RNA sequence: UACCGUACUGCAAACCGACUCAGGUGGGCUAGUAUAUAUACUCAGGCCAUAGAAUCAACCAUGUUAAAGGAACUCGGCAAAAU
RNA sequence: GGGAUUGCUGACUGAUAGUGCAAACAGUACUGUGAAGGAACUAAUGAAACUGGGCUAUAAGUGCGCAUUCCACCAAUACGU
């Protein structure tokens, strides 16, 4: 069960495992609390996968690493690792997830709310 | 002229320059080796006599769902 | 006696004499605070950081 | 954007001593990272079969504690953690000369690092797996043994 | 050019280009003028927009293998033209000329040859600009289709105040008491439920 | 359960940036630090 | 003579430069005849201490030239050897010249770009610990007859029965 | 203590003429690897010669002799 | 039974003096001849990296010895020697 | 009086000028215990001092991008495209 953060395990094999996009607002907004719920923490356990993925490799994200590194803007051919593009994602999925609740929280009438927003 | 408007618009101006901690936040970053700095964390308990005593209530515990396998939906939307 | 070595580093007393909270317990000091804004002063204290 | 706020040691030191809440919820959507360093090969051979180690580093966000990180381990991927350790590192002071020079210095935001002991998970205990010698012959041979070259410096050639 | 870049006021105000990529062009300055080519990619910059050619702006590119002295491959590549340098050729008189924006029927705009009866057999044709489809491709693991991801599973008509729908289970009740459907074993595991029962036990025996 | 010339100080050892253990770092600074092995009740050098 | 081009700006500038400095050398003192040349840029020694090599070599043929610089113990008398042994290079290999005929006759020292340093002088005041450089210019033209040795070739301590 | 006026280039040169090196009149060359020294100093191999090829020395031949080797 | 400190340096090339600065910098532990933490040699331990190479300059600094005298030197036995 | 947008405004300046700053991070580096002081650095071209050697001894065209006015759709009252 550590072999979920020890590698992504497709990898190492020549075969890419997630070949698609990121979760969008408008797509999350009809989703219920426990799927959202699950999709959070099957998220966040993808979210350290990708971290330590590219841990072991010596690549930056988040675009403002990579100024740090000395690494040039574009043209570095790291910005393309599957990793970066995943993990930034990834980011947006669970940024994405976030707004959704606190509209949701925002979006009730009663002290409900304030249980609400005690749970996010 | 208050002491909380002055405290306000120092953490204003603070707020342009943030980011990723250069120029004098570099050597400014090292006052957590100096002063014993308390981190962002919760505390779980208190002292009495001496001896820490964690209240049970305050161990972390997290709802995690029944099960995440076979769960039909995926980080990732095909596009 | 040699000169020159006027500065004994000592934390708690850069704290305590320079910091924020000496600064703003008293007026002329939060008018210190804030022509050290009005100027553009990247630190506004000895003892600021995150 | 907000984000985080400068802090003042005469501040933390005036208004100290954080109190523990009143209560404490059960944590839906928690905001957690974990990462493991680099591994030996043989410890990543040792992982992709049986999934497994006795000790795992982790970095982790200064943020956290041992209670929370024990919790989040056995909580989610079913392990069986036995202590934790946990340091407080300074980021990596990072340099990158500019179009004119001047010595841009940056500082990556710090991590706390986890030394997590595992304990084996049900039945399979057995890969804990490892003549003799005396040990007054360990340190005589200790001391006849040649000392230590002293460092060579990195403008000397040897 | 100039060398200052800043200073230029930007240009293609409203964004409309005559010159599309793939497509022959007449070179009108330089030092190959009256050749022809097929633009390879156009740079649109405000300022200073260049157009690449097939195989006429030819210089020496000095491609530096990362070394400190005169370790380096030399490749011939095609410089760039400034977008002001070429004009569309025409496929009747092999001359440049001028492409206009004429609107035909159905509200859209194409591309004309600047001719008092510009309708159909003078609209140039422009290529579309896009073709990185992940579409296919897809179905790949840790993946979901569209159909799956547009489901309408949240529904307001639930979630209502329910203090007492806890159930009874020693901490999976608790979590729907602060406001659930199943909690892990694991989780409950982790807070340890056994301090007290091997001590009752112990008491027992 | 030591490295003896890494204690006496003839061999480079695990974590080679310490050089100068306190009373703890002596269990984990030893080359032949072995993970699987229970941990003693006073921790000594 | 270049009818191409450079792709980038600065590799332009650099190649033209270059060609005006090889106009400068042909026509102007000396040139003419084919000749081997080197010139050997940033040398880690001040100008001084090379002109105190240099002066030796100036006007001799080539191996005494090398006998002059292999006798003594100095510093900068290596630098000397690799600029003699790169234009000894550039003029047997790169051009067609003769060997054993070749005579030094253009060796000059010119200032590099130097190092500005700090000296802590007493009672406050500051110094200099500036570290020099310099550049060599070697030519080495080729004789219409082979020259005068000007330093007697003798037998070694090896050579003995 | 103190120079009055500044230096010219003509004074300087003539000041200079201590820091000059004389040339040396003779020179040891070895035929074979074509090394330059002295001739009162041993510059082959054992000295520092990484172009000796042994060459310098023609003839070496001595294998009888008799002695008790401390052991 | 949590949180913070734990690397390295700390009479010093890493602190305070613009410096790799002959200066300034707190507490504790310690073996023998031996007897006091003084003194000479030494234990444990550490060091002989930050200009090197020979040689009879004058002169300068710091000392050893000096025949017969002895403050006669000098503003003043100052400085050395002496107990 | 003060704080931000616009100026088919300028016989204002054009990198030792103009703000202290035209710049990847200027109220920065750096100086000072502190209040406080406070730089340099655009892109090409490459003058002199300086130091070695040598010697002497056709006020035009052609392309693009806009602005003005025509036109035809216009919110139909300042132009909207
Ligand atoms: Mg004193
Ligand atoms: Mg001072
Ligand atoms: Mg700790
Ligand atoms: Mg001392
Ligand atoms: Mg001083
Ligand atoms: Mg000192
Ligand atoms: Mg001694
Ligand atoms: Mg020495
Ligand atoms: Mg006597
Ligand atoms: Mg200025
Ligand atoms: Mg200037
Ligand atoms: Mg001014
Ligand atoms: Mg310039
Ligand atoms: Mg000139
Ligand atoms: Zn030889």
């Amino acid at each position: 069960d550590v072999e979920n953060q020890g590698g992504l395990a497709c990898v190492p094999k020549p075969c890419v495992s997630s070949t698609g996009r990121g979760w969008k607002v408008e797509e999350l907004r009809l989703k219920s609390w426990q799927d959202l719920h699950k999709l959070w923490y099957v998220s966040l356990k993808e979210r350290n996968l990708l971290l330590t993925e590219m841990g072991l490799k010596h690549i930056p994200k988040d675009a403002a690493h990579q100024v740090m590194r000395r690494i040039p803007v574009g043209a570095a051919s790291v910005e393309e690792d599957p990793h970066r593009l995943r993990y930034t994602e990834v980011q947006n999925t669970l940024r994405h997830i976030r707004q959704v609740l606190e509209e949701r929280a925002a979006a009730e009438l009663v002290p409900k709310l304030r249980r609400e927003m005690l749970e996010v | 002229i208050g002491r909380e408007a002055v405290v306000d618009l120092i953490q204003q101006s603070a707020a342009k320059q943030s980011g990723i901690r250069k120029g004098w936040q570099v050597k400014a970053a090292t006052w957590v080796k100096r002063v014993h700095v308390d981190r962002g964390d919760v505390k779980v308990g208190r002292l009495e006599g001496g001896e820490f005593q964690v209240l049970p209530h305050l161990r972390p515990r997290y709802f995690v769902p029944a099960d995440l396998d076979k769960f039909q939906l995926k980080p990732y939307v095909e596009v | 006696g040699n000169r020159g070595n006027t500065y004994q580093p000592s934390r708690r007393k850069r704290v305590n004499r320079h910091g924020l909270e000496k600064r703003l317990s008293t007026p002329q000091g939060r008018e210190v605070l804030l022509r050290r804004l009005r100027k553009g002063r990247w630190r506004i204290t000895v003892d600021s950081f995150r | 954007e907000q984000e985080t706020r400068l802090r003042f040691v005469s501040s933390e030191w005036r208004s100290g001593r954080p109190q523990p809440p009143e209560r404490r919820i059960p944590i839906c959507f928690p905001n957690i990272t974990l990462q493991m360093m680099k591994l030996t090969p043989e410890q990543m051979d040792q992982v992709k079969e049986t999934g497994w180690l006795r000790e795992v580093a982790f970095k982790t966000t200064p943020d956290v504690t041992k209670l929370e990180i024990a919790a989040f381990l056995q909580s989610v991927y079913g392990m069986n953690v036995e202590r934790v350790s946990t340091i407080n590192y300074l980021g990596r002071r990072r340099l990158a000369i500019s179009r004119n020079g001047k010595r841009l210095w940056w500082r990556e935001d710090d991590w706390k690092k986890a030394y997590v002991i595992f304990r084996p998970p049900a039945g399979q205990e057995h890969l804990l797996t490892r003549q003799q010698r005396p040990v007054i012959e360990q340190i005589r041979e200790a001391a006849r043994a040649p000392r230590l070259p002293p460092r060579p410096y990195p403008w000397e050639r040897r | 050019p100039q060398a200052l870049y800043r200073s230029i006021q930007p240009m293609f105000k409203t964004n409309r280009w005559r010159i599309c990529r793939d497509d022959l062009v007449y070179i009108l300055s330089g030092p190959d003028k009256g050749k022809t080519g097929k633009v390879l990619e156009i740079i649109k910059d405000t300022r200073t927009p260049q157009v690449i050619v097939e195989g006429r702006n030819l210089r020496k590119k000095k491609v530096k293998t990362g070394t400190g002295p005169d370790d380096f491959f030399v490749v011939t590549m095609e410089a760039p033209l400034h977008y002001s340098q070429v004009q569309l050729v025409d496929p009747q008189t092999g001359k440049p000329m001028r492409v206009i924006f004429a609107y035909t029927a159905d509200g859209t705009k194409v591309r004309s040859r600047k001719v008092p009866n510009p309708s159909t057999a003078d609209i140039i044709a422009t290529p579309s600009e896009e073709d990185p489809d992940p579409r296919v491709g897809l179905t790949g693991p840790k993946d979901t289709s569209a159909s799956l991801a547009r489901q309408a599973t949240y529904t307001p008509s639930a979630g209502f105040p329910f203090r007492v729908r806890n159930l009874e289970r020693i901490w999976a009740e608790l979590q729907p008491d602060a406001d659930x459907x199943x909690x892990x074993x694991x989780x409950x595991x982790x807070x340890x439920x056994x301090x007290x029962x091997x001590x009752x036990x112990x008491x027992x025996x | 359960k030591w490295d003896w010339k890494w204690v006496l100080g003839k061999a480079s050892g695990r974590k080679p940036a310490i050089t100068r253990p306190r009373r703890h770092q002596w269990h984990y600074c030893n080359p032949e630090y072995d993970p699987a092995a229970p941990l003693p009740e006073v921790l000594r050098s | 003579p270049r009818n191409w081009m450079w792709y980038d700006a600065d590799d332009e500038r650099e190649e033209r430069r270059k060609e005006r400095q090889r106009l400068a050398w042909a026509m102007g003192p000396g040139g003419g005849e084919e000749v081997g040349a080197a010139h050997l840029m940033d040398v880690p020694q001040s100008m001084k201490k090379m002109q105190r090599i240099v002066k030796l070599v100036r006007g001799l043929p080539y191996p005494d030239a090398v006998a002059q610089c292999s006798l003594v113990p100095h510093k900068a008398a290596r630098y000397m050897l690799q600029a003699l042994e790169a234009a000894h290079a550039d003029a047997t290999e790169v051009k067609g010249l003769d060997a054993e005929r070749l005579v030094v006759g253009t060796v000059f020292v010119t200032r590099g770009a130097y190092e500005p340093g700090i000296s802590y002088h007493s009672k406050g005041r500051p110094g200099s610990k500036t570290f020099h450089r310099s550049h060599i210019r070697v030519v080495l033209n080729q004789a219409a007859e082979r020259p005068a040795p000007f330093a007697r070739i003798v037998a070694p301590l090896m050579s003995r029965r | 203590a103190t120079p009055k006026k500044k230096l010219s280039l003509h004074r300087r040169g003539n000041r200079r003429v201590w820091y000059w090196l004389k040339r040396k009149t003779e020179v040891a060359k070895c035929s074979y690897c074509g090394a330059l020294s002295g001739r009162n100093q041993m510059f082959s191999g054992a000295a520092g010669n990484s172009a000796c090829t042994g060459q310098c020395v023609e003839q070496a031949p001595t294998p009888p002799a008799s002695s008790y080797p401390a052991e």
